[PDB]
């Protein structure tokens, strides 16, 4: 299928694998990061013996296994997922053994070390790779945005990191990874659905509340009128159709399920908000960069597809800085792709092509060392 | 001879079944797809609006510099 | 009863086949719908990045004007 | 009969209504939410016209009247069982109309909006009531307890609520409710009954296995070793004495069936047992305070009558969490009523005198906004 000798580029996104060949502009293998393992046992005789259903293939039976998140705020949790989710993307879609090519996966800022060398381990001994590389996403962000100043904001489903790089420059420093995103979002919508008289306690609704929030939910650009405009709603309140036929009648609640990251108070938790959090971190960089890194910001993340995300950013941030300067704001189209599309740009290069790591110098050095080299 | 004709017209009854799922499920996609696209549509003119005010604000702003220059 | 149920069996199949071709006009409509919303968007794409390149040009000027002054 | 001016405790529990004037330590006026409709038409002359039995009067005829029961998981089902359970409750037991003195009522925790609103307009437009307030259970059972500090476990009849309280403090965005109760466990036993020979499908048995349970059915110190040594039973089985005279026989089943709610894959749901949702919600507190938390617990609910919990709750708590600290569980007596005792204790103070809802105030702010004014 493939007659080039280039890494697949395998973006193992929170909520989202994306995996593709190197050089194409879109990950063809998308799906969803979650496992479903058989709940009961069954007498029948003839089904599959499958013990571990992944992708697509537990998407489409979600009532009868149990689902599992292989990922969790970043930290992972279960390893066999990860084997799972590995091995079927290699020999059940792409349909090519790693022993051909090499592999670029990207990993979230701020990992576990664990995490790493873990990965590594069950990609050069179990798996024969000729070659492995960890890469941070903000990097690929960059580089597919097509600059080289901004601050990243990657809001994955279970973590946002926000980089801040000026010139090509990285801040391992100043890289703050807080643990509110989608799944957070996924929750308080649910909790306050429970409020409005419709009660599930089961992960297929909340996947399925989840879809119905990539759909429909959006930020809002002025809470507090909304709220009051909406007291006495009559366009402001939508009737959605659920894919299995109950109407359900979603108003406010919608441009409110996102106001949880401008108020991390709802969970209950001192953390400063998404944008708070990207204004103490621009404070904690020079001054000299600040007015670059607000004229260069630039977003990253399946959570950013929401409609109205940029204008709360602009009105948000001007009302925290000052109202002299210019602060544009700028937001790649397709950026959820970006990363991925980075991959594929950087694994092209023959010098990156230099830059890999063999099985036998990490063989003979160990996954500790193999750390020290990468940083 | 009824039996038969009445396996035909079943088998006629599945067929078009089929056939309308299919339909169905084109039908959903589309809508979304018009969906997604209208409300995109409603978003981005908002934006010019709001860049265009933008840029008279600038134009004006300019006038003023260039006065007092 | 097979005459009634036959009956039945092609009452069924004339109301599937005027729900598939509602359908299909259903189809044919959001389609319609969706492409043109698709070039309204592409449109207001192009009229928005040429107001932004203004803006970006409008704004260096009065940078420039600025440190003139 | 009442010479003070206090407010009427009414405490509308899922199962049990208990009312009784402020100030008493125990509900006078204990009858089960039932109501029981005339189920054919009869062509006799002089009965009673009353097309709406409710409380003892239904008890005491349960084979001529169909059961429906006015709660269910905790959404109010129907509405006119509501007024016909408060009509009845005046009218017929008190002695005392609601036009002399206040109500305190007490709703379970995270209900609908819908429930509220509709009460609250009940006891407002059709009986002329001068005030009005709605409170949480947990706090009051709390109170009862004497003490600032723990997280209460009410487990009512189709409802169980996990609420954390520390230092007096509320944590509404940790309070998860799970419909697993006494309902589901008389559901669990009445087909493990059918499973053991004896079949009923008639409401009437089932409120009678029910009274079964709440006599007889406890908790088991250890699941499977009391399996194995059930299985050659001797002192292990017991042979009841129905109120009718057939001679049932039940053995091990009775510690079984509240095992359930340690395994919720008995009826087929992904939800986590008490125990471990407990446990989950622990983990969801802050660090500091879950010692606490593991000192203070307190148990709210008829269903906490079974002998035998405590100590399950003490080895399961034990084997999830680590074995250094200390994790004493306290269970005050008669915690069932301790509730409605708190009600009593709260309607004496001034200050809560002052804290009510008068008529002219909600009519012009509408119900609305008495849901925003109360929390
Ligand atoms: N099309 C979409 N619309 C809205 N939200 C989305 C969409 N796709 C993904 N998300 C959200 O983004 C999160 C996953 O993002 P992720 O795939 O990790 O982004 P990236 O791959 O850029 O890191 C999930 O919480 C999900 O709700
Ligand atoms: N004396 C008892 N012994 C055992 N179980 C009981 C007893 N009284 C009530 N229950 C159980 O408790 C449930 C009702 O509890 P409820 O009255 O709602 O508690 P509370 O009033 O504290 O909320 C029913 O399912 C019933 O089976
Ligand atoms: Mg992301
Ligand atoms: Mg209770």
């Amino acid at each position: 299928d493939e007659d080039e000798t280039t890494a697949l580029v395998c973006d193992n996104g929170s909520g989202l694998v994306k995996a593709g060949f190197a050089g194409d502009d879109a990950p063809r293998a998308v799906f969803p990061s979650i496992v479903g393992r058989p709940r009961h046992q069954g007498v029948m005789v003839g089904m599959g013996q499958k013990d571990s259903y992944v992708g697509d293939e537990a998407q489409s039976k979600r009532g009868i296994l149990t689902l599992k998140y292989p990922i969790e705020h970043g930290i992972i949790t279960n390893w066999d997922d990860m084997e799972k989710i590995w091995h079927h993307t290699f020999y059940n879609e792409l349909r090519v053994a790693p022993e051909e090519h090499p592999t670029l996966l990207t990993e979230a800022p701020l990992n576990p070390k664990a995490n790493r060398e873990k990965m590594t381990q069950i990609m050069f001994e179990t798996f024969n790779v000729p070659a492995m590389y960890v890469a941070i996403q903000a990097v690929l962000s960059l580089y597919a945005s097509g600059r080289t100043t901004g601050i990243v904001l990657d809001s994955g489903d279970g973590v946002t990191h926000n980089v801040p790089i000026y010139e090509g420059y990285a801040l391992p420093h100043a890289i703050m990874r807080l643990d509110l995103a989608g799944r957070d979002l996924t929750d308080y919508l649910m909790k306050i659905l429970t409020e409005r008289g419709y009660s599930f306690v089961t992960t297929a609704e909340r996947e399925i509340v989840r879809d119905i929030k990539e759909k429909l939910c959006y930020v809002a650009l002025d809470f507090e009128n909304e709220m009051a405009t909406a007291a006495s709603s009559s366009s402001l309140e939508k009737s959605y159709e659920l894919p299995d036929g109950q109407v359900i009648t979603i108003g406010n609640e919608r441009f409110r399920c996102p106001e949880t990251l401008f108020q991390p108070s709802f969970i209950g938790m001192e953390s400063a908000g998404i944008h708070e959090t990207t204004y103490n971190s621009i404070m904690k960089c020079d001054i000299d960069i600040r007015k670059d890194l607000y004229a260069n910001n630039v977003m990253s993340g399946g959570t950013t597809m929401y409609p109205g995300i940029a204008d709360r950013m602009q009105k948000e941030i001007t009302a925290l800085a000052p109202s002299t300067m210019k602060i544009k704001i700028i937001a790649p189209p397709e950026r959820k792709y970006s990363v991925w599309i980075g991959g594929s740009i950087l694994a092209s290069l023959s010098t990156f092509q230099q830059m890999w790591i063999t099985k036998q110098e990490y063989d003979e050095a160990g996954p500790s060392i193999v750390h020290r080299k990468c940083f | 001879s009824l039996q038969k004709k009445l396996k035909g017209t079943e088998d006629e009854l599945d067929k078009y079944s089929e056939a309308l799922k299919d339909a169905q499920e084109k039908l959903e996609l589309a809508e979304k797809k018009a969906t997604d696209a209208e409300a995109d549509v409603a978003s981005l003119n908002r934006r010019i609006q709001l860049v265009e005010e933008e840029l008279d604000r600038a134009q004006e702003r300019l006038a003023t510099a260039l006065q007092k220059l």
